[PDB]
């Protein structure tokens, strides 16, 4: 079985994920939705 | 139908190896101990 | 975009089987060359093109030749499972081996076979639009690999000219040995290989045996394991051509960054997360841990100790989920270490590459599945110790002309031994001179 | 008053794609090219960066050049990639190999005529042409060599206009390429003769901006290229919107450059602040002015405390009083008076524009001319001297054809630039 | 925040099993290292971090190495219940024992194994960001404990430098004995331990046997009871790192408060509410009674009598439901007593700690459940009597060189005995001089 | 007239947390920062301790410093902790080791520049700056060393302002730390030169207040820190509310300090009385004055009966007649005339403030300058001399780098301070 990888760190082309049943080892990095335009454009995050 | 449990993941790659007969009598094939084991492990199916 | 693979002799063909198995499994091509109907893509993609060409009916075929003087290994490929993948014309086999004689391969027997190989390579190069180098796999210990590999590289270098040629080479191990005449063949091979290759990567079976005993838990390894590790290394180095990434790396930048002087082109190779499945889930594998690992001698695939020399350049290839800030922090930490030393004339010692595709896991394989890996190629003065022991063994046998009558009967002047031995002596002196500190500022 | 942009190499093309995203957003241009904005202020200066194609559409006046199409195929696949004119993508068939001489002499002369043909076609279409804008890295291969080649040709063809560059320069701590000192030295040699204004960025400074100010856990090259696109789109804001005190690139040059060699500047952009902290501090002109001079907010590794300001410029966007701006610039000059060159009576120029970028009440971009830039050039010259004495990788460049005299000329010119900064630093009235 | 545990030889590994069972049960880690999947407290607090690191899949793994020269004890760990908790690389075992010879461990056999230990400790210390010491468990009576403890502490002290090293050490009991050669090994150990340890905790098996007879009602104790008590003491000292409290105590504060001069670092340990379940429901257990208890000679875990000396410093750790006023009233009451004496140069004799986490109850355990406990570590001149008795036994054996030929044959000069015996004699004189009361009036 | 607060070490941060609870309660600021008060009198001086953040919110002008974040994590986790500005939390990665020399010389100098940068950022925002306020213990390690370091830096940078400290000093009875005499002696040496006015509190006096006056069965550090927060918030009350006879920190210093070294004062707060008795006796100025001079209500171990008052001040909060205040202070001075130094014709200053603390009809805080403080310093000097003759723990401090001459200098300075107090106590006029 095969699937399609996501693109969290960038990129535009699709990538192939081989054998998703096997769970990868190692630590998964810490991620958040905080980006640089959310910080440099969304000053109206609070409507006080 | 591979389960995501830890032990199944640890032993799945070993189970599918193409050199299974060459591992007999070593610490990999003993499912009752962690690897690099020191004690005796049998090498015949009647003893195993 | 495209690269052509040339496989010579026994080690090179057997490593080729593992390489093409891996490249098939990474792209998803079935062993018969037909893409399955389920492996669909949202948008049309070209990444296979580096290694496969389509006939138009949708069969895939690979950009490789298999060259041998004995039939048995190529007949094994023809009768095996991958029969339909290769074009049958691509698989060229002679009648009889070069019998561990460099002279027999180069002068007597390879001279008949070389023109078919050149016609096949030309036929490949005509079906390209951005060829950007040759990858060559051979061993210098045997007769046909040395003699025909040298003759073929000479012809390629005249016909194609400036195009880059990168070699993966299996050198004679420092105490494991398989044949008596290995030093003579390795010296005579290395003399021709010096002029006509841009970077040469050195491998020793004793190191891969040590790596499979120590890191993996394998008591009785065999050549299929070593060949699968080599295939993984080649896939890591060529991944920069095939998938999206932050910092891509074309094969010409390797030649520009790693080679300081035109003779100083022999490089060390290492691979970080060689680990078994049971060990892999007890430990995290962060960027800094694998970066610290690749500089430890326990990670290397060649039996040399880099603490006895100085680094000139390092090229670090990261593939998988890695972010550049951790690579920068790791390299700065490595630079801080006191047991890692660079020659004072090379201040900017590092090259980095970062690719998003994580390393593939092969169903019968012995490596665990991991989210990230790093691969290193590095230039270091420690390699001079490797040549000195081969030269000492050559001197021991040659002082009494121990085997020379075989070589003289198959067509070689006695003078050629002394020329090659003097060239290797000059290479040793080059490695002595480049490593000497310049401190005459007055 | 329209600018023509050139994007060269991997870094330049990547930053450019994000820049044109920001600019298309500010003028309300749909990725199909249709104008969809909501105020006349957006439309009335759209000509500055876009040309109008038939039945609604606007096309951006930019040339994309690279030696291998990989980057172009990545940008074409992006969300705004369709807007670019197909004829404006120029590419070869083999890479630069990270070699300046290859990028400048062998494939450069092969491609350069088609890029110059496109640039002339774009320039002669303008009713009045303003300066060129170029994005490239100095450490690379095709970016440095072919960018400076094109710059030299445009300076030959348009010597009366302004030439402005944004440029990425090697970090002091870790190299991304082994041969960086040669490529940097040769590129600075070309720029100091040809350029009118050159902006410099350290990737290490952007990492320190992200980690200390924004406290990002896992920054990516997209964030760094957004910061650069923000400053690039900010410098031109007074060209294209109304304000109480208009300003212009030529007016910036006249106020910033005391002597023609002293044209290398530091950049900053002020209202950077983390999502957790934003609830704790309102925007005001004193806060922006205090943050604006903090070296934490400066995009180069050299720190102002080791040098002196010859001149500086601040461009303010938003509805604000002129009294607060003039009195803030006076108070900052008086309280830190030892860090300002004394034979100039006022070092800071201000400018005010009515229209801020969407979703910010106010913003300022800061450009500074400071003598601490000499430490970067000195560091590069040191690494060059270590490499050059031993001919460490020189055979590649000589095999392409360069004479060593080019290397000795470039070293001498950089050393003279460092000497000139040091001399003006320690000058006195007597 | 972080601490690394090093377990050496038989006593240290067996005490380690009790320590890690206890630390698991206090945090709530299952024996397989996974957090309970049905537990949803939500406040996923960081307190484990002192002893555990995460892989990222949510398995827990502990910061420890197990070192032995004989396989049997490590194979017991490998085949036991906690198989999945430890990383297999962490469990290091040699081929053959040090045969009760300090010389065999230090010179002949430990020299091969020692580099693996240092590589593991480096790999742990690299995966830290606020390491604040090493905890070491060993016995000085046996061969591997003596030889590898000295060699490993010497190497750690050169490589890591200023980082603190705290040892919990089982010394040869004053009349219970297990091997004939114990005095020689203890002298040779103490010579190395003097230079290379920051605090030394003193234990005697006869005291823990007496404590289990008097307070608990156990006629027939075994090693699991003693090891569970030791684990409780270690948990009490390290609790200050792991949970909220009124008066915290960092590991550097122990060294600053307990050690007046750099050689006078050997300390006594005791624990107050050691009580059985049947007695526990008949009595209230207030602060002042247990504070009075820790000073009674029936409470110590080392066979020494404090009435024969003077205290220099005391560190009192309270854990559980305690209020500072009760601690202050208790310490002032202790200070009033006439049979407790402090050296006149130490007027502010006490250090206090108050922690909110009550002591944990172990499913198979023999201690009752109690809301509060106090633990004491104290520096006292009475310890000089233990050394005097070891030295006297050494003089009796050494007058005829009774066993020395084993040590000299296995690699040691005879001179090393006299040097060590003179150094311990000088330590006795140091304890004589520090305890001198002098009148500056002159 | 705005104060900047600094909280240092565990004791200082906890007392500070209780102080900001009391002050936020008095001005009716919700823990979200929203104003919820019920009179304009609360709003009209909020600026004195709070800065205003955007859309309603108020933030407290305080810097928190510690070497391990455990305390910082506890205060951030507390019920009002959210109010504090995130950028204002400064912490290191390794402890003071309960060692003054470590806290002052090794980890101190590494962090201290970032603390001064934050304090300057906070100070330069004020329109007119009044003195600083610092809370720390003298017996600790980071509290003593970094508190006195920071005091020295702020006195260099702001020498014309006021420097105020609240300080906890070791009890003769509660030995919480073995090395208390060294840290106390070195810190008092730093304070007597650097400080303008320093307040001292004994934990033993707070315990005796709680047990005897309030008859609390089971006191905790929350009660002691509430008592301290009450006096701390009381001293500044006249700065920030109307009254019939206003007073100010500088006016307090001018009336209390006869000579510049004699600036260490005792504190008290009067209407402490158990909830059962309070229904039987109403508050009045004779009652407040009687509690005010009763040594039971004084926060030091030294008793007034062993010394003499140079000066004292009483600040009254509430609606009350000035006549009662005037006659009580005259009657107390005349009736106990032997305990007041005779060459000053009137020793007591009074002040009256309209707004009492909530739920009390009236309150007074008492500050007293009494020579009996000399007995405390003598005790600390005694314990130091006992410890120093034998070099009891000195190798730790010498290993950090201190010269032994520092210990003899600090001892000599404390001995001269004790002698000077004794000399003015026993002076006479013939
Ligand atoms: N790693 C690896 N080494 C191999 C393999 N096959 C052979 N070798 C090694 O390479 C050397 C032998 O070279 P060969 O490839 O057998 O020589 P040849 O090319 O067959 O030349 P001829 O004998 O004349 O046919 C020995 O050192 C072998 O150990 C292989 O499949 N993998
Ligand atoms: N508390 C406790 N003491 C023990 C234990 N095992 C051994 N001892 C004591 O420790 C001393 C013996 O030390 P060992 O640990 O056996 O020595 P070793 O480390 O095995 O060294 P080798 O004999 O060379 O392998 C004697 O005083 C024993 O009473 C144990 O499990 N618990
Ligand atoms: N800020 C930024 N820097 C980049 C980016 N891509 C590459 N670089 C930097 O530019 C340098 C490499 O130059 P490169 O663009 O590859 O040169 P080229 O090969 O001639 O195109 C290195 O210092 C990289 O870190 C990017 O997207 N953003
Ligand atoms: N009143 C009061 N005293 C405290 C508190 N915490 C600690 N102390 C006292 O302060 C002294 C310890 O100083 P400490 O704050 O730990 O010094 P630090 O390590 O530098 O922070 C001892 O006398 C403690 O009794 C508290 O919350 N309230
Ligand atoms: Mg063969
Ligand atoms: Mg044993």
């Amino acid at each position: 079985m095969c699937s399609v990888h996501s693109n969290p760190l960038g990129g535009s082309r699709s990538r192939l994920h081989i054998a998703p049943q096997i769970i990868p080892a190692g630590r998964q990095g810490s991620r958040d939705g905080t980006t640089v335009r959310e910080l440099t454009s969304n000053h109206y995050s609070s409507g006080r | 139908p591979v389960s995501p449990a830890l032990a199944v993941q640890q032993r799945l790659i070993t189970d599918m190896s193409s050199s299974m007969p060459l591992f007999a009598g070593t610490a990999k094939v003993q499912k009752y101990a962690i690897p690099r084991y020191a004690g005796h492990v049998p090498s015949f199916p009647r003893n195993v | 975009r495209e690269a052509i693979c040339i496989h010579i002799g026994q080690a090179g063909c057997q490593v080729g089987n593992a390489c093409w198995e891996l490249f098939c499994l990474e792209h998803g091509i079935q062993p018969d060359g037909a893409m399955p109907s389920d492996k669909t893509i949202g948008v049309e993609d070209d990444a296979f093109n580096t290694f496969f060409s389509e006939t138009g009916a949708g069969k895939h075929v690979p950009r490789a030749v298999f060259l041998d003087l004995e039939p048995t290994v190529v007949d094994e490929v023809r009768t095996g499972t991958y029969r339909q993948l290769f074009h049958p014309e691509q698989l060229i086999s002679g009648k009889e081996d070069a019998a561990n004689n460099y002279a027999r391969g180069h002068y007597t027997i390879g001279k008949e076979i070389v023109d078919l190989c050149l016609d096949r390579i030309r036929k490949l190069a005509d079906n390209c639009t951005g060829l950007q180098g040759f990858l060559v796999y051979h061993a210098v210990g045997g007769g046909t690999g040395s003699g025909l590999g040298a003759l073929l590289l000479e012809r390629l270098s005249v016909d194609y000219g400036k195009k880059s040629k990168l070699g993966y080479t299996v050198y004679p191990s420092p105490q494991v040995s398989t044949a008596v005449v290995e030093p003579y063949n390795s010296v005579l091979s290395t003399h021709s290989l010096l002029e006509h290759t841009d970077v040469a990567a050195m491998l020793d079976n004793e190191a891969i045996y040590d790596l499979t005993r120590r890191n993996l838990d394998i008591e009785r390894p065999t050549y299929t394991n070593l060949n699968r590790l080599i295939g993984q290394v080649v896939s890591s180095l060529t991944a920069s051509l095939r998938f999206d990434g932050a910092l891509n790396v074309d094969l010409t930048e390797f030649q520009t960054n790693l080679v300081p002087y035109p003779r100083i082109h022999f490089v060390l190779t290492s691979y970080a997360p060689v680990i078994s499945a049971e060990k892999a889930y007890h430990e995290q594998l962060s960027v800094s841990e694998i970066s610290n690992a690749v500089f430890e001698p326990a990670s290397m695939m060649t039996k040399c100790d880099p603490r006895h020399g100085k680094y000139m350049a390092c090229c670090l290839m990261y593939r998988g989920d890695v972010v550049p800030k951790d690579v920068n922090a790791a390299v700065a930490t490595i630079k801080t270490k006191r047991t890692i030393q660079f020659v004072d004339w090379s201040p900017t010692g590092f090259k980095c590459g970062i690719n998003y595709q994580p390393p593939t896991v092969v169903p019968g394989g012995d490596l665990a599945k991991v989210q990230r890996a790093v691969c290193m190629i590095a230039n270091s003065t420690a390699i001079a110790e490797v040549f000195a022991r081969i030269d000492h063994k050559f001197d021991l046998m040659y002082s009494k002309r121990a085997f020379v009558h075989w070589y003289v009967g198959e067509g070689m002047e006695e003078g050629e031994f002394s020329e090659a031995r003097e060239d290797l002596a000059a290479l040793e002196k080059d490695y002595e001179e480049v490593g000497a500190e310049s401190a005459d500022m007055d | 008053r329209e600018i023509v942009c050139v994007q060269a190499g991997q870094c330049g093309n990547q930053i450019g794609s994000k820049f044109w995203e920001v600019i298309s957003d500010e003028h309300g241009v749909d990725p199909t090219g249709t104008y969809q904005g909501d105020s006349d202020l957006q439309l009335e200066r759209i000509n500055v960066y876009f040309d109008e194609a038939t039945g609604g559409r606007y096309v951006p006046r930019s040339v994309l050049i690279d030696l291998e199409p990989g980057t172009m195929d990545s940008v074409r696949a992006g969300p705004y990639g369709q807007i670019f004119r197909p004829d404006n993508f120029i590419f070869g068939q083999s890479g630069a190999g990270n070699n300046w001489a290859k990028g400048h002499y062998t494939e450069g002369a092969e491609l350069i005529d088609s890029v110059l043909d496109v640039c002339c076609k774009e320039a002669e279409s303008c009713d009045c042409l303003q300066g060129f804008q170029i994005c490239h890295s100095l450490g690379g291969g095709t970016g440095s060599g072919m960018g400076t080649l094109l710059i030299s040709k445009l300076r030959e063809q348009y010597p009366d206009r302004i030439m402005m560059t944004f440029s990425i320069i090697p970090s002091p701590k870790v190299s991304d390429t082994v041969v960086e000192p040669y490529n940097t030295t040769l590129s600075v040699h070309q720029l100091v003769e040809n350029s009118d204004e050159s902006m410099c960025i350290d990737n290490e400074a952007l990492y320190d901006i992200c980690f200390r100010t924004l406290k990002l856990t896992t920054p990516t090259f997209g964030d760094l290229n957004h910061l650069v696109s923000a400053v690039v789109s900010g410098v031109t804001c007074c060209l294209r919107f109304p304000g109480q005190l208009n300003s212009d690139l030529r007016k910036l040059a006249v106020n910033l450059v005391p002597f023609p060699r002293l044209h290398f500047f530091m950049m900053g952009f002020a209202p950077l602040t983390s999502r957790g902290s934003q609830q704790y501090r309102g925007l005001s002109v004193p806060e922006l002015t205090q943050q604006m001079f903090d070296a934490k907010n400066m995009m180069q590794a050299a720190d102002p405390r080791h040098g002196r300001y010859l001149t500086a410029s601040a461009l303010f966007r938003g509805r604000m009083s002129t009294k607060e701006v003039d009195e803030q610039m006076l108070n900052v000059q008086n309280k830190n008076s030892s860090y300002f060159i004394e034979w100039i009576p006022n070092n800071i120029k201000s400018s005010v524009c009515d229209i801020p970028p969407k979703g910010l009440k106010m913003a300022v971009t800061f450009i500074g001319n400071n003598t601490c830039i000499q430490e970067m050039f000195r560091r590069v010259g040191e690494q060059f001297t270590l490499m050059f004495r031993r001919k460490a990788f020189l055979h590649w460049y000589t095999g392409e054809g360069m004479d060593e005299m080019e290397f000795t000329e470039a070293e001498s010119n950089m050393n003279d630039l460092v000497s000139e900064y040091q001399q003006y630093q320690d000058a006195t009235i007597e």
